[PDB]
C-alpha cells in the first residue's frame, strides 16, 4: 500500500534548523507530487507549497517563503522538509500530503505528522515510576496498575504495555503542563486481579526528542 | 482564508450539513474542492474530493455540493466515530491550495456519566529521589466538566496541585488527571490523602494512606 | 486551466 512515513519529533532552539523526512512506499516517487501542511497546536490546517518529484522544483505559499525548503532524494524515494531560523511560531505539526492525479491538488495520502518544537528550554527525558496496586486494591475482580512518567520536555510520549501486546484495558492520559514548565502523563491498565503474580507487566515509555526509552516492570509493593 | 463555521452538531442517525464560502477565485472558480476528517492527534483523512466524489472506502452517507461561492459537506446517518473536526480545501487562480478554518462536529445524546477514579499513591522509588506525586485518573464522564478537590486528612490543600482540562475519549466521553505533589514528609505526616472529584453537584471520592 | 503541480 501507498505509505508515507515522517521522521520523529523534534526539539531545536530558535535560529537553529530542523529537517523532517517523508518517506514515501507503494508507488512510484517520481509520479506524484508532495504537498506540505503545517498545523500548530489546537489550530487548523496550513497549505505550505509543494515540490514536483519529476522536476524537483518547489512552489511555496506566500506565508512560507524564505525559510522553508523543499527538497528531495528520489533514490531513497525521501521527500523533505528543512526549516531554517527557527522561530517560536514555527512549533506545529507538519504533514506531507500526496497529490492526488491528475493535477496533485487533492491530497490522498498523509504522512503521520512530525511535531517540531521550537524552544530554547533544554529537553530532559522522563523520570519514569511504576505504580503498584495495594493488596486492598486488588479486593475485587480487578486490579489497576500503571506508570507515572514525569517531568519531561518537551513532547510527545508514546507509551505502550508490554511491548504492544497487551492493549485492551489500557488509558493513555493527555498530559499536564506544570508552573516549571515540564510535562507529566499517566498511563494505567486493568487486569485480572488473579494475574498478578503470573503475568509480568511492562510500561514502555518513548520519548523521541530526547531519543530516550525506558520500560519498567510494575513490580508488587 | 476559507469562512467555516465554528462547530456543528447532530443526534445518532439525523444529518449535518457544513459550509465552506469563499471565493469566485476558488471554490466557485473550480471544482478542485476537498473535504477532510481528522480525529484529534491523528492525520487528516480525505473524505470528499472534487466536490462531490468519495475515495475508495468511503460510504456514500458522505456527500459533497456546492453552489455561488459556498462548499457544503453533508454527513446523513450521523455515527458517534464522526464527531471529528473538518477541513474543507479548494485550488485558486493564483495556483495555491486554501484550507478553510475547520468546523468541530459533535454528536449530542450521549447520557450523564460519572466520572470513574483511579489514585494512586507514591511510589517507593519516587520516595527515594525525594519526589512524592499523588496520581488521579479520572475517565469516562459526561458531559466534559469536572472539579477537583483534595484533601489531606480533613483538610483541604492547594498548593502543588495540577490538574488537566478534561479531553475528549476515543469513546466521545471525557477524562481528566490531577497531580498533587507532595515532598516525602510532607507524604508521612498525614494519615491519609484524599482526591474528590464532583461532577453535577454530586462526588467520587478516592483515598490513599502510607 | 488548473495547473498540474509536477
Ligand atoms: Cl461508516
Amino acid at each position: 500500500q501507498v505509505q508515507l512515513v515522517q521522521s520523529g519529533s523534534e526539539l531545536k532552539k530558535p535560529g537553529a534548523s530542523v529537517r523532517i523526512s517523508c518517506k514515501a512506499s507503494g508507488y512510484s516517487f517520481t509520479s506524484l507530487s508532495m504537498n506540505w501542511v503545517r498545523q500548530a497546536p489546537g489550530q487548523g490546517l496550513e497549505w505550505m507549497g509543494w515540490i514536483s518529484t519529476k522536476s524537483g522544483d518547489p512552489t511555496y505559499a506566500q506565508a512560507f517563503t524564505g525559510r522553508f525548503v523543499f527538497s528531495l532524494d528520489t533514490s531513497v524515494n525521501t521527500a523533505y522538509l528543512q526549516i531554517n531560523s527557527l522561530e517560536a511560531g514555527d512549533t506545529a505539526v507538519y504533514y506531507c500530503a500526496r497529490g492526488q492525479p491528475p493535477v496533485g491538488w487533492t491530497f490522498d495520502y498523509w504522512g503521520q505528522g512530525t511535531l517540531v518544537t521550537v524552544s530554547s528550554a533544554s529537553t530532559k527525558g522522563p523520570s519514569v515510576f511504576p505504580l503498584a496496586p495495594s493488596s486492598k486494591s486488588t479486593s475485587g475482580g480487578t486490579a489497576a496498575l500503571g506508570c507515572l512518567v514525569k517531568d519531561y520536555f518537551p513532547e510527545p510520549v508514546t507509551v505502550s504495555w508490554n511491548s504492544g501486546a497487551l492493549t485492551s484495558g489500557v488509558h493513555t492520559f493527555p498530559a499536564v503542563l506544570q508552573s516549571s514548565g515540564l510535562y507529566s502523563l499517566s498511563s494505567v491498565v486493568t487486569v485480572p486481579s488473579s494475574s498478578l503474580g503470573t503475568q509480568t507487566y511492562i510500561c514502555n515509555v518513548n520519548h523521541k526528542p530526547s531519543n530516550t526509552k525506558v520500560d519498567k516492570k510494575v513490580e508488587p509493593p | 482564508a476559507l469562512t467555516q463555521p465554528p462547530s456543528a452538531s447532530g443526534s445518532p442517525g439525523q444529518s449535518v450539513t457544513i459550509s465552506c464560502t469563499g471565493t469566485s477565485s476558488d471554490v466557485g472558480g473550480y471544482n478542485y474542492v476537498s473535504w477532510y476528517q481528522q480525529h484529534p492527534g491523528k492525520a487528516p483523512k480525505l473524505i470528499i474530493y472534487e466536490v462531490s466524489k468519495r475515495p475508495s472506502g468511503v460510504p456514500d452517507r458522505f456527500s459533497g455540493s456546492k453552489s455561488g461561492n459556498t462548499a457544503s459537506l453533508t454527513v446523513s446517518g450521523l455515527q458517534a466515530e464522526d464527531e471529528a473536526d473538518y477541513y474543507c480545501s479548494s485550488y485558486t487562480s493564483s495556483s495555491t491550495l486554501v484550507f478553510g478554518g475547520g468546523t468541530k462536529l459533535t454528536v449530542l445524546g450521549q447520557p450523564k456519566a460519572a466520572p470513574s477514579v483511579t489514585l494512586f499513591p507514591p511510589s517507593s522509588e519516587e520516595l527515594q529521589a525525594n519526589k512524592a506525586t499523588l496520581v488521579c485518573l479520572i475517565s469516562d464522564f459526561y458531559p466534559g466538566a469536572v472539579t477537583v478537590a483534595w484533601k489531606a486528612d480533613s483538610s483541604p490543600v492547594k498548593a502543588g496541585v495540577e490538574t488537566t482540562t478534561p479531553s475528549k475519549q476515543s469513546n466521545n466521553k471525557y477524562a481528566a488527571s490531577s497531580y498533587l505533589s507532595l515532598t516525602p514528609e510532607q507524604w508521612k505526616s498525614h494519615r491519609s490523602y484524599s482526591c474528590q472529584v464532583t461532577h453535577e453537584g454530586s462526588t467520587v471520592e478516592k483515598t490513599v494512606a502510607p | 486551466d488548473v495547473v498540474n503541480q509536477q
